[PDB]
């Protein structure tokens, strides 16, 4: 049996686990959006990004760097 | 000896006589086991061999969803 | 670094713990060990064996086990 | 009997994939007679499943005539 | 629970399920041909097999309530006044019709009552009648003047039990009731139950055709509960001997031999299948540990006794409660009919091998 | 119910107009109840 | 909540059986304290002021809300035993409670519950066995002495009790007034029959013993007469009002000088059927109906006495006493319309008595069968309940002992001469079953030790004593009058109870054996408890 | 909604009796001639019974849950409307049939018959189904 | 009750499994009436040796 899929539970309220598939789905979704986000700024003809901070100050970037782009985001 | 096992038993039933049925109402029959969607590939593949362009391409894809079935069945 | 709640859980990671602090490698050995060895208890226990029993059983096992890997070592340089 | 056999196999290939593998060649025989019975109509309301608890998968049969589930009078 | 009383009610459940069928020919029993009633007070040691029919109903008249050499009339028509299925009315225009018309009424209902008096009839039965009186004041007193004893509201469901019974015909139309209709029988009365309800039993009957009625008793509603339960349940084994013509050992005889012979049987399947065989035959060796287990015995020492003595080569060995250890069992008279034992493996099997073909949870 | 990684787009910068209207009135709600609590369970509980 | 995934609660081993025992001992001590002349009575307030005063153990236990099932089961028991026999309501309760902490006292120390079943089962047999061969003392050689002695014991711990010497002379007389015989010659008393009227007022000395029946009914006109010196009761289970066709009859008018001679004919017909049961002498009519006013005008201009909407049991009852015949219609087998002389009851009076500012019927010494009915007087509305309660329970006490001839001696002497037997026979019975049956011989104790208690004497010594006069009585062969050795409150000693008058039917102590034996069985039975969480 | 008590609190006047028996109930409705009573339930299922024998005589599903059934007066085996789905549907129960159906609470049928209203939370013509 | 079949009725299992058990017990009286709780136990054995 499975930690988060048995009848008496073994977590402290808030926190979970995921198994095989759903471990390997998620990493892969995740993996799969920052790879498609950060391209299309590749090569000569890549495009830049507007990175619109929600903070106070509210910092506009405009970038073509894919480092700045994949620091400044709020990745869970 | 369960009620779920009678139900499921009555639907198989009722797949089989539906299937019978059909049958005698046209005899004509093909062999399965993948048999089939491997043939209706092969004759997919020869035509887009033959194609120029992406349509090309296209029929590779279908295929390939062809093929993939018994591969889901072998899975 | 889970965050475990049940007591038995907590358990084994001080199981792991010590261990690690002990030998250092091994750390998952022993958590499996551990839950093989309560899941024959519990064939046992569903049989009817009182628990003590089963542990005193594992303990002479164990002892007749580390006897066997102390004959079967070898030493190096 | 090309037929028949061929109604044999396409009922044995229906019920491969649901619990009734289990005693496909019975369930397959069954099926077979149920559906020749018809005389070439078809009809499935004419092929009428009854559901009982109770009993082994393999003491299902079909009737040699026919079963009603009401009641006769007092006299 | 019933088992300080089970030298009453497993001859009570053998006559019982004997009495309703035939042993030379029948090979199944209805169950519905034995019908239980429950009435509280008493003691289940009250618990009574009634060979006739046992009515819930109480008796209409007053001051009748025993009647002996009765003619039982089963009646499915209304005693009152006419009324035609068609929408009907009677219109007065005149002072004469007023009373005119309550005489007629009379005489139609002094006609019906001596009508069913003259075949001899003393007890009459009155089937439940909706949208028409059944059972008018009047008629229930034409009826007491002539000495008849009357029983109304009688269930639709228990028609075809009463004619087994008793074998009267029923009677829907006033023109066809005769005497060789009716039902013969030895004696009908009402009873009291010390203070506790009354009942109807007609016993004694010239045809009793294969049909008995059972009388449960008890302190309580729940202790009555369970011995009409029990008493069902010892019905049922009666009726799977008669289907199944084969008795086997108990006291988990069957389970152990079952567990000794597949382990054996396990022992020449080498491949993926022994290992499963093998889990089989140690599954099966479960019911005797937990007979163990609840007569308060080992059930570890229990269990491998069990297990080498049917290996010795005694087949009737068991479980013994009484005696507190292991011994033949026949001689404790702990039999159960093969048929229990043979459908318990089939349908667990069954049920376990539909459970393994199962891989998903869809909630709809 | 897949795709969770998003990092979404200009529709939030589309709605900045209604998150503030919200979120002052917000704010100054939460303004108000700290200085209700700066006394209120801080010193009624003790 | 676990793997069983049921959405309910669970209780499984000591826990459900300490609960089980914790409610059968609840709804034991609730009633304890009303047990035996020193006993006390028990106010009941209805949560909306209503109040009820009463020793009557199923009426509390009645009156009472339960939740626990085996509080509820103890509380159907005490129904049963007031349902079956009558008295000994309390008694039973008790008994079960005590046996039920014993078996699980047993249960306790790893004796299986079956073979305590088993045990409690022969102790059960065997006392009812030596209570029917050595306790019973035929009613045949005491007379008369024996049914009073028999209902001053029931009328003991209750509102009538220091007033028995005058309760229980008018309970036997109207006992012995309702007999009757039936087929097959054997007799029986149809208690209940005996009307019961509450009516405050004067002290309990003042309640009257009719030698007759009594209505709780009045004359429906004032100008009637309000007393008849031979009476002609003609009893009527029919209205005498206006005519009025059916539902499937319907007056339609084309010409309309019919109209005036059919609305005269709906009262004529009425007025017919009046003319002609008065024609016939009768000086009474009694009616389960109601009775319109010219109906009534017909019976004041006649001179008759006239009651409506009669009870159909006291109507039942008066047609019985009287030789009256009740008629729900007046119909021959001739087709016509007619009333009879034969039809008729006689009682030598008939009165509008006046009780306390209200008034009721008394038919005074009816003919051709004698009945009976008791009036009531006390301080208040509860007085007269309770009063009613426990003469209803002397009622039922006294038609036991005359219906089975047997009596046992009171104030514990059976349950100590049980006890004493049943230790003494428990050593020759199995190995496992012994200490079952020395248990069940044990709890039988529990009785004198309750009358004991409410006396607020030494409980233990009066216990021991009577121990030991009963083990004399069962050792010694030639001191087996001691077996009728029981307790005397009063005093706090040892007395001969079969010669101090102290008496009680055999079948109330055999009923609550078997009834207390077979709920300690049934609640036993039980070692888990599964309560689903309700669905609203 | 309107449940009448148990005992009747009479005295046999010919009409204590009642069945009433409730074994289905949201639209329970008497029929033209007192031997049928029609019921439906939640389940999206039409139960017809017969009040006198009392057992379920055929059941109507055709629809989601039905809520509003209205009874056409003829032998009550003519016709009977039912609007629960948002869809009216007529059957005729001497085929245990939808006649006709029209896809649009407190349905009630026309005096006249050539018509019926299904107010909702129109007068469909029966002649011409609009 | 001590009826195997009228305990797992009247408690209101929720699980699948138990459910089928239910239906199990269900059928094992139709058939027979008798061993109700004997199949049930048969059942579970059955599946706790298919764990391992
Ligand atoms: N015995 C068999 N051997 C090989 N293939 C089979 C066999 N039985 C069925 N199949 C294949 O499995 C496929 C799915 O059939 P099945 O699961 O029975 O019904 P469905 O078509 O509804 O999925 C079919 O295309 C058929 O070719
Ligand atoms: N005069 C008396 N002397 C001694 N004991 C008595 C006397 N009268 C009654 N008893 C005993 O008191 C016990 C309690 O009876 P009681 O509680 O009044 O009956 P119930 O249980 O029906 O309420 C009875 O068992 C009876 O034996
Ligand atoms: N007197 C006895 N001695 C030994 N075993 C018994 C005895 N009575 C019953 N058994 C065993 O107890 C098992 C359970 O039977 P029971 O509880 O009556 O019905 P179920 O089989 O439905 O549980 C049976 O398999 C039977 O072999
Ligand atoms: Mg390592
Ligand atoms: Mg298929
Ligand atoms: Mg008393
Ligand atoms: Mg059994």
């Amino acid at each position: 049996a499975s930690l988060s899929l048995a009848p008496v539970n073994i977590f402290k309220a808030g926190a979970d686990e995921e198994r095989a598939e759903t471990a390997r789905l998620t990493s892969f979704i995740g993996a799969i959006a920052i790879g498609d986000l950060v391209k299309s700024t590749l090569g000569p003809k890549g495009m830049d990004k507007i990175l619109l901070s929600s903070g106070r100050d509210a910092s506009l970037m405009v970038t073509n760097d894919g480092a700045t782009i994949l620091k400044n985001i709020g990745v869970d | 000896a369960t009620q779920q096992i009678l139900d499921e038993a009555e639907r198989s039933l009722h797949d089989a006589l539906c299937v019978l049925a059909q049958t005698v109402k046209d005899s004509r029959t093909v062999y399965g086991g993948g048999c089939s969607e491997m043939l209706m590939a092969h004759a997919v593949t020869q035509l887009a061999n033959r194609t120029p362009g992406k349509e090309a391409v296209a029929m590779e894809s279908y295929a390939k969803a062809l093929r993939m079935l018994p591969t889901i069945i072998a899975d | 670094m889970m965050d475990v709640d049940h007591q038995i859980a907590k358990l084994m990671v001080e199981l792991s713990k010590s261990q690690d602090d002990e030998i250092g490698d091994g750390t998952t050995g022993v958590v499996v060990l551990a839950g093989a060895l309560l899941e024959e208890a519990e064939q046992l226990l569903d049989r009817g064996i009182h628990p003590i029993r089963i542990a005193d059983g594992y303990e002479q096992a164990a002892r007749v086990a580390i006897e066997h890997l102390d004959k079967i070592s070898d030493s190096v340089l | 009997v090309k037929f028949r056999q061929d109604l044999m196999n396409i009922a044995g290939t229906t019920l491969s994939s649901k619990l009734l593998t289990h005693h496909k060649d019975h369930f397959t025989k069954l099926a077979v007679e149920a559906v020749l019975r018809l005389k070439g109509s078809g009809n499935l309301e004419a092929i009428h499943i009854i559901k009982k608890l109770g009993g082994s998968l393999a003491d299902s049969y079909l009737d040699e005539g026919f079963l009603l589930d009401k009641k006769i009078g007092v006299n | 629970v019933v088992s300080q009383y089970s030298s009453l009610l497993s001859p009570m459940s053998v006559n019982a399920v004997m009495k309703v069928i035939d042993p030379a020919t029948a090979t199944s029993v209805d169950l519905r041909d034995i019908k239980i009633v429950k009435k509280l007070g008493g003691t289940i040691d009250d618990c009574e097999l009634v060979e006739g029919l046992v009515l819930t109903q109480k008796v209409s008249n007053s001051g009748i309530t025993r009647v002996e050499k009765a003619k039982i009339g089963l009646i499915q028509f209304c005693l009152s006044a006419p009324k035609t299925d068609m929408d009907n009315q009677i219109v007065v225009s005149d002072y004469a019709q007023m009373d005119r018309v309550l005489r007629e009424e009379r005489a139609y209902i002094l006609n019906l009552v001596k009508q069913i008096k003259k075949t001899g009839c003393n007890v009459l039965l009155i089937q439940k009648s909706i949208l028409r009186d059944a059972l008018s004041d009047l008629a229930l007193h034409f009826l007491n003047k002539m000495k008849i004893m009357v029983i109304k509201d009688i269930e639709r469901e228990d028609i075809e039990f009463i004619c087994k019974t008793i074998g009267t015909k029923p009677v829907a139309h006033i023109d066809q009731f005769t005497a060789d209709m009716l039902g013969s029988a030895e004696l009908a009365e009402e009873v009291n139950l010390n203070g506790s309800g009354k009942l109807l039993k007609i016993t004694g009957c010239a045809s009793p055709g294969k049909t008995v009625t059972i009388v449960v008793r008890g302190s309580n509603k729940l202790v009555i509960e369970e011995a009409e339960r029990s008493i069902h349940d010892a019905l049922c084994v009666i009726r799977c001997l008669v289907k199944k013509r084969a008795l086997i050992a108990g006291g988990g005889a069957p389970e152990i031999e079952l567990a000794l012979r597949l382990t054996e049987y396990s022992r020449t399947l080498s491949g993926m299948e022994s290992y499963c065989v093998r889990a089989f035959a140690d599954a099966m060796e479960v019911i005797p540990s937990t007979l163990a287990e609840n007569a308060g015995l080992n059930p570890i020492s229990t269990v491998t006794e069990l297990r080498n003595r049917h290996a010795q080569g005694e087949k009737t060995a068991g479980i013994n409660v009484r005696k507190g250890g292991i011994s033949n069992i026949l001689e404790e008279l702990v039999v159960q009919p093969l048929l229990v034992s043979v459908s318990a493996l089939t349908l667990a099997t069954e049920t376990v091998r539909s459970i393994l073909k199962i891989d998903d949870v869809v909630n709809t | 119910l897949a795709g969770e990684g998003i990092s979404v787009n200009t529709g939030p910068k589309g709605v900045i107009n209604d998150w503030r209207r919200f979120k002052q009135l917000e704010t100054e709600q939460r303004e108000e109840q700290c200085r209700e609590m700066e006394r209120l369970i801080k010193k009624l509980s003790m | 909540e676990g793997p069983l995934s049921v959405f309910g609660d669970r209780s499984t081993g000591e826990t459900i059986r300490s609960q089980n025992v914790m409610a059968a001992a609840s709804i034991a001590n609730i009633v304890k304290s009303s047990l035996g002349p020193v006993g006390l009575d028990k106010m009941l307030v209805d949560d909306i002021g209503d109040v009820t005063i009463t020793n009557d153990g199923a009426t509390i236990l009645k009156l009472l809300e339960v939740e626990h099932p085996a509080a509820k089961v103890l509380c159907e028991l005490a129904d049963l035993q007031d349902k079956e026999v009558g008295d000994g309501t309390t008694s039973v309760v008790i008994i079960a409670a005590e046996l039920l902490k014993n078996a699980d006292e047993l249960v306790k120390q790893k004796i299986h519950p079956t073979s305590v079943i088993s045990g409690y089962r022969l102790a059960c047999k065997e006392a009812v066995r030596y209570i029917n061969e050595n306790l019973i003392v035929n009613t045949d050689e005491l007379g008369r002495d024996c049914l009073i002695n028999a209902a001053k014991t029931s009328m003991s711990s209750k509102i009538i009790g220091i007033n028995g010497d005058f309760f229980a002379n008018m309970v036997v007389d109207a006992v012995l007034a309702i007999k009757y015989t039936d087929i097959r010659g054997q007799p029986r008393y149809p208690v209940n029959s005996v009307n019961i009227l509450k009516a405050h007022g004067r002290s309990q000395m003042e309640s009257m013993l009719i030698s007759g029946y009594a209505l709780n009914c009045v004359v429906g006109s004032q100008g009637m007469p309000k007393r008849i010196v031979n009476a002609k009761i003609a009893c009527l289970d029919f209205s005498l009002q206006k005519t009025k066709m059916k539902l499937g009859v319907q007056v339609v008018i084309t010409d309309p000088e019919k109209l005036d001679q059919i609305r005269q004919r709906e009262s004529d017909i009425t007025k017919e059927r009046i003319q002609k049961i008065l024609a016939t002498g009768a000086n009474v009519i009694l009616t389960t109906g109601g009775i319109d006013d010219m109906c009534l005008k017909y019976f004041v201009e006649a001179g008759a006495m006239a009651v409506r909407r009669v009870l159909k049991r006291d109507l039942k009852r008066i047609a019985k006493a009287s030789g009256a015949t009740i008629l729900s219609t007046l119909a021959n087998l001739e087709g016509e319309e007619t009333f009879e002389a034969a039809m008729l009851g006689q009682a030598e009076e008939v009165v509008q008595e006046r009780i306390c500012d209200d008034e009721l019927i008394l038919i005074k010494n009816t003919k051709a069968r004698t009945s009976a009915s008791i009036i009531l007087r006390g301080a208040n509305d509860f007085m007269c309940d309770e009063m009613e309660r426990s003469l209803h329970d002397a009622l039922c006490v006294v038609k036991r002992v005359l219906e089975s001839k047997s009596v046992v001696p009171g104030g514990g002497a059976v349950e100590a001469a049980l006890s004493i037997y049943l230790e003494n026979y428990a050593t020759s019975m199995g190995s496992r079953e012994q200490l079952a049956i020395a248990e069940f011989a044990r709890s039988l104790l529990v009785i004198p030790n309750t009358l004991a208690v409410n006396a607020a004497q030494d409980s233990t010594d009066l216990v021991a004593k009577l121990r030991a006069f009963h083990n004399e009585a069962q050792v010694n062969p030639e001191r087996k009058n001691l077996k009728w050795i029981g307790l005397d409150l009063s005093n706090g000693k040892p007395r001969d109870n079969k010669q101090a008058g102290v008496f009680e039917p055999t079948i109330v102590k055999v009923k609550s054996l078997k009834f207390a034996t077979e709920a300690a069985i049934t609640i036993l039975r039980i070692d888990d408890l599964i309560k689903l969480h309700p669905e609203s | 909604c309107s449940v009448y008590p148990l005992t009747f609190d009479k005295n046999e006047n010919m009409a204590a009796k009642k069945k009433s028996v409730a074994m289905h109930l949201s639209a329970c409705s008497f029929t033209n001639s007192d031997m049928q009573i029609l019921t439906a339930s939640g389940d999206g299922t039409c139960a017809l019974w017969d009040v006198e024998s009392g057992q379920l005589l055929q059941s109507f599903h055709g629809h989601a849950d039905v809520l509003c059934l209205d009874l056409a007066p003829s032998e009550t085996g003519n016709t009977f409307v039912s609007g629960g789905d948002k869809k009216a549907m007529v059957w005729d129960m001497r085929s245990g049939q939808c006649v006709q159906a029209f896809e649009t609470n407190s349905v009630r049928y026309y005096p006249s018959g050539d018509a019926f209203a299904s107010g909702s939370d129109r007068l469909y013509d029966l002649r011409a189904d609009r | 009750t001590n009826d195997g079949a009228t305990i797992l009725k009247q408690m209101q299992v929720l699980h699948p499994a138990a459910r089928m058990l239910v239906e199990l017990s269900k059928a094992q009286d139709i058939e027979a009436g008798d061993g109700t709780t004997s199949v049930v136990i048969i059942a579970g054995s059955l599946l706790d040796s298919c764990t391992k």
